[PDB]
RNA sequence: AAAUAUGUAAGAAGUCCUUGUUACUUAAUUGAACGUGGACAUUUGAAUGAAGAGCUUUUAGUGGGCCAUUUUUGGUAAGC
RNA sequence: GGAAUACUGCCAGCUGGGACUGAGGACUGCGACGUAAGUCAAGGAUGCUGGCAUAAUGGUUAUAUGCCGCCCGUCUUGAAACACGGACCAAGGAGUCUAACGUCUAUGCGAGUGUUUGGGUGUAAAACCCAUACGCGUAAUGAAAGUGAACGUAGGUUGGGGCCUCGCAAGAGGUGCACAAUCGACCGAUCCUGAUGUCUUCGGAUGGAUUUGAGUAAGAGCAUAGCUGUUGGGACCCGAAAG
RNA sequence: GAAAUUGUUGAAAGGGAAGGGCAUUUGAUCAGACA
């Protein structure tokens, strides 16, 4: 008799997606990024400055 | 279409499965990779107007 | 006959409510709102009347003292949401804890007991206030707006 | 706004009573109505329906057809079934002995059925014999084959009986039904 | 007999066991998307550092929201409109982007809005307003139950499990997406950032192909 | 009856059901038949054809009776016997003791044949007979006799 | 020699195999048409959508039109 | 060289204020939390407090204020129209009935159907009962003289609801009424063929066919009644100039 | 003993017509429940 929303009503967030508690333990909304630190070949940086 | 479309449906059936059969629409194009090696791209400005009648 | 027969009667049985999934919890009060506190009233008899603030009770009311020798306010309750806090407050130990909850006013021209209940958490806070300088004159003075003051940017 | 695309608050357009006030009739339907949905066998469905049509469409089926129908390869035995009425024919002399069912039975009909060892119930006496309609055989009668019937589509090269109340030479025979008088049809 | 005392469990562990089956497909998922998301993040970054350029898939997945009411609607966009089951202002449905639908897009581009849809935003969008289809009857989701129950034939259980099938556009994704409803949206919250809409989305405007940019409109009128 | 009839129902709208624009006039085509080879022409040329002109040759002071020869066919031959001896002549298929019936007396002029018969060889008297009917009746014995 | 519009096709009413019928056909069991039996269902043979499709009877009013964009003829033009 | 920040985007991150809503009425469902009992915001509002039980509240009415609102009926592409009718009220005032018809539905009976011209009879225009015929139907088709409906299990093919059998089942087979398409057969019209025969001109077997028919091919009608539609009638009502 | 229309009495309104729609104020008026 009343659709109630998901992402407000919390418990029916869980009904459906019970992975819902998961992400919000890992967070996981906010998973932080590896870093890694390859850096652009000059022709591409060459390029892109070039009038 | 359909005479070789049965030339697949045996092969297709004795080495293995994976028929597809139907015919699909023209498809989004995939991920691809283009190098400048070779190839450094041109830059291009738009042009002045004039007669030249 | 004058109107036949109406060949159906609604039952007049009484069928039961449904069984609801609404339970309590209690009132998470706004911050602003901690005993000690100075408050202005804005309702009642008793609007303007500065006034302090000592023990959130069980029927979520608020507990508060004039006290009766500074501005006549007894030991009685207002609404959370008929008041505003101030950014000044006072001491709480050194005065009663517990006395006083909701059947206390409860009641069965004026009454003696009530009287002394009065001048017994009166006088373990007016200690408190003769602390700090102009403060009892303050309270003393009920509470008004003049003109041109515009609540949205006065603090308090 | 909607741009609807079929239209709005269409009936069905199939009958779900008859049109009869019949208290019998209505009765018969209260059964089948509930064997049609509690049993989910199809011959109940098929008759439900079969109940709601008009006259013209619950056209007479006569001993002479059911007789006939008793002679496919499997049915002799055969609790038979026609939710019209079922009408003698004496252009028969051999009928076989069955058990049939029918809404109205025609004099002529019991004759040659009860007095060929046959039997001839009412269709709620063939629902607890059958109640899901178990080893029946239910004939229908010719529909496209009444008076009316001759008259429609009448239009020119369609051949189809011109509506007329007095028919022989001299009526709606002489132009345009013959190339010496115009053209024909 | 009794088989009162003898049933409850043997659903349950039916039931709760099928719970503990999508957890296990939900977390497959949830990697699935970000390794992918990941992966295209290092291959521009390498192309870059090799000299080369990645140019990434052309999308496959488009969703289209209806921008123009209903009347004077020429005969062929009119037909267009109904075979993507846009029959109503502010209202979508997701196509997969074939050349046989990329042509039903350039005849309806005048009346629609489109664009490139975010996994964040299916996921409101279906959470939100997902409605199924059994028997016509407009069938609002809210377990997924009801998604097994017409869609467990395919290999779709649950609700995200839906979503992906979208947004991979996996092997079913016309039965599944012809299963939801149109999305009956509202007008967006903070307006169209327009003066007027039927222009093009490139000329100032809000109708056609503006990519990325279909997430900021759908959430607001979501 | 009256109430369950348009008429109580168009009470209050104007043109009552007959039209504003082309009105109900009084005879916009003619009266009865008018027109029928001029603007009724499409009508009749289609839905009756063979209307106009004359076909056949004419009769004066024909008298129907003269051709009353009500036809009969074996598909129902023996339905003149009755039951109480059709229960008894239905057995005995016998040359001898055939069952004779007068169809004249009857009511019928002429014998068609459509329908066959069981091999009971019966005597028939009618007036006329097809060819068939005899040439089947003598294939079950019987016989058709003549009579006026 | 465009663009726009337009005919047809996208399978089980299918593809093929050994061979039966006739007065038509061929020099010819040659062919023609119609068949018994036999051999092949995921992707049944593009996309999208289907408050479901096919079909019938009867009968109303109507048979003065007008406007806008674009194409357009007569007219200097026109709320022609 | 190493940072910050903007822009853009995600978060099933947390959280403050305002507004409209409370439909449903025992329980059944999906969940969450829980070690269990059980508890929950999980298939739609409950709790506490206070005023009112008369004048809270609301209805009606007149007025006033805000914004809004041309005169209805009619023909018309277009009427508020400087188009027509209409000063006001009462009462009256227009698709009727009948003959014969189409379709549809209800009903009776059913290869039949129709008692009511007439007769009988009566508690007397009712009701009730009946003989013979007569109408339509059961046969068509030719201008007519005429002839007059089974090669077949009343046929073949394709489709077919239901029923039957095999199968836990998906399905497979068998039979298949109504209905539809097609190819045959049958009767009449036509035009050919023209045997046994014979009152030499009579008789017309047999076999046919880019021809034809409001046909047969295991009958469906007849009667009453209703709506609607049809034609003749004053014919929806009022209206000529004329004869 | 209706209507049109009219006299008297009473209430009310009225800056080149009057009447109507939604909403509310004022006035007038009708309403509202049992240990
Ligand atoms: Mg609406
Ligand atoms: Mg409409
Ligand atoms: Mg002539
Ligand atoms: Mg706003
Ligand atoms: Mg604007
Ligand atoms: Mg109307
Ligand atoms: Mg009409
Ligand atoms: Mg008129
Ligand atoms: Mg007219
Ligand atoms: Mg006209
Ligand atoms: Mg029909
Ligand atoms: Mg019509
Ligand atoms: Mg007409
Ligand atoms: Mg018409
Ligand atoms: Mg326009
Ligand atoms: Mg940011
Ligand atoms: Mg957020
Ligand atoms: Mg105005
Ligand atoms: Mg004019
Ligand atoms: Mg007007
Ligand atoms: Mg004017
Ligand atoms: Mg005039
Ligand atoms: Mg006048
Ligand atoms: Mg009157
Ligand atoms: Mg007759
Ligand atoms: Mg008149
Ligand atoms: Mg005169
Ligand atoms: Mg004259
Ligand atoms: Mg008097
Ligand atoms: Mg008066
Ligand atoms: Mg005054
Ligand atoms: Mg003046």
């Amino acid at each position: 008799v009343l659709k109630k929303n998901p992402l407000k009503n919390k418990q029916v967030l869980l009904r459906l997606n019970p992975y819902a508690k998961v992400f919000a333990a890992e967070k996981l909304g906010s998973k932080k990024a590896e870093k890694t630190g390859t850096k652009p070949a000059a022709v591409f940086t060459e390029t892109l400055k070039h009038d | 279409r359909v005479k070789a479309n049965a030339a697949k449906r045996a092969e297709a059936k004795a080495q293995g499965v994976a028929v597809q059969l139907k015919r699909q629409p023209a498809q989004p194009r995939e991920s691809r990779i283009v190098s400048t090696e070779g190839n450094v791209p041109q830059t291009l400005a738009p042009v002045p107007y004039e007669t030249f009648i | 006959s004058a109107q036949k027969a109406p060949k159906w009667y609604p039952s007049e049985d009484v069928a039961a409510l449904k069984k609801t999934r609404k339970a309590a919890r209690p009132q998470k009060l706004r911050a602003s709102l901690v005993p000690g506190t100075v408050l202005i009233l804005l309702a009642g008899r008793f609007r303007g009347k500065r006034v302090v603030y000592l023990k959130h009770l069980e029927d979520n009311t608020l507990l508060i003292s004039g006290p009766f020798k500074v501005n006549g306010v007894p030991l009685r309750r207002v609404n959370a949401r008929y008041v505003i806090a101030t950014s000044t407050k006072v001491s709480v130990e050194g005065v009663n804890v517990e006395k006083f909850n909701v059947e206390y006013f409860a009641k069965e021209e004026i009454k003696a007991e009530r009287v002394e209940d009065q001048k017994v958490v009166d006088k373990a806070l007016i200690a408190e206030i003769k602390k700090t300088p102009l403060l009892k004159q303050y309270l003393s003075a009920s509470f008004s707006l003049k003109n041109g003051d515009k609540p949205h940017m006065l603090k308090f | 706004g909607i741009d609807h695309t079929s239209k709005q608050h269409k009936r069905s357009g199939h009958r779900t009573a008859p049109k009869s006030d019949n208290v019998y009739l209505k009765l018969l339907v209260k059964l089948y109505t509930f064997l049609a949905r509690r049993t989910d066998a199809p011959f109940n469905k098929v008759v439900l329906k079969a109940l709601f049509l008009s006259k013209i469409n619950r056209p007479p089926v006569s001993v002479s057809r059911i007789a006939r129908a008793l002679k496919q390869e499997g049915a002799a035995n055969k609790t038979v079934v026609v939710v019209g009425t079922v009408t003698d024919d004496a252009r028969i002399f051999e009928f076989p002995k069955t058990t049939v069912a029918a809404l109205r039975f025609t004099a002529g009909a019991r004759a040659k059925i009860v007095k060929a060892g046959g039997e001839c119930i009412t269709l709620d006496q063939l629902a607890v014999r059958a109640p899901k309609g178990q080893n029946t055989l239910i004939l229908r009668g010719p529909r496209n084959s009444r008076e009316a019937v001759r008259h429609f589509g009448m239009g020119p090269h369609k051949g189809k009986a011109p509506r007329i109340l007095s028919t022989g030479r001299k009526f709606e025979r002489a132009r345009g039904r013959r190339r010496s008088k115009g053209f024909k049809v | 007999a009794e088989q009162v005392a003898a049933e409850r469990a043997a659903r349950k562990a039916a039931n709760k066991e099928k719970r503990a089956i999508i957890l296990e497909r939900n977390a497959a998922y949830q990697k699935e998307y970000e390794t992918a998301e990941r992966n295209i993040i290092q291959a521009k970054r390498d192309a870059k550092a090799a000299g080369s350029y990645y140019v990434e898939a052309q999308h496959k997945l488009v969703f289209v929201v209806r921008i123009k009411g209903i009347n004077k609607i020429p005969p062929k966009p009119r037909k267009v409109l109904q075979l993507l089951r846009l029959t109503r202002i502010n209202s979508g449905t997701f196509v997969k982007v074939t050349k046989a639908t990329l042509e039903l897009l350039k005849l309806i581009e005048p009346y629609v809005a489109y664009g490139y849809p975010s996994y964040s935003t299916i996921r409101q969008l279906v959470y939100k307003r997902g409605f199924g289809k059994i028997n016509k009857q407009r069938v609002p989701l809210s377990d997924n139950a009801i998604i097994e129950a017409n869609l467990g034939k395919y290999g779709i259980l649950s609700i995200d499990d839906l979503i992906h099938e979208i947004i991979t556009v996996g092997p079913h994704f016309k039965q599944a997406n012809n299963f939801l409803w149109p999305f009956k949206l509202s007008n967006p919250s903070g307006g169209w950032g327009v003066p007027r809409k039927f222009k093009h989305f490139i000329q100032g405007g809000s109708f056609g192909n503006r990519e990325e940019f279909i997430n900021k409109l759908v959430k607001s009128m979501n | 009856p009256s109430r369950f009839t348009k008429t109580r129902k168009h009470r209050g709208h104007v043109s009552a059901g007959k039209g504003r624009i082309g009105k109900h006039r009084k005879h916009p085509g003619g009266r009865g038949m008018a027109g029928g080879q001029h603007h009724h022409r499409i009508n009749m040329d289609k839905y009756h054809p063979g209307y106009f002109g004359k076909v056949g040759m004419r009769y004066f002071h024909k008298q129907q009776a003269h051709f009353w020869k009500p036809v009969l066919n074996l598909d129902k031959l023996w339905t003149l016997i009755p039951e109480d001896k059709r229960d008894q002549y239905l057995k005995s298929a016998s040359k001898e003791t055939a069952p004779v019936i007068d169809t004249l007396a009857a009511g019928y002029g002429k014998i068609l044949g459509k329908g066959r018969i069981p091999n009971v060889p019966v005597i028939v008297k009618a007036r006329f007979v097809s060819k068939l009917a005899e040439e089947k009746i003598r294939a079950a014995g019987g016989v058709v006799e003549l009579i006026a």
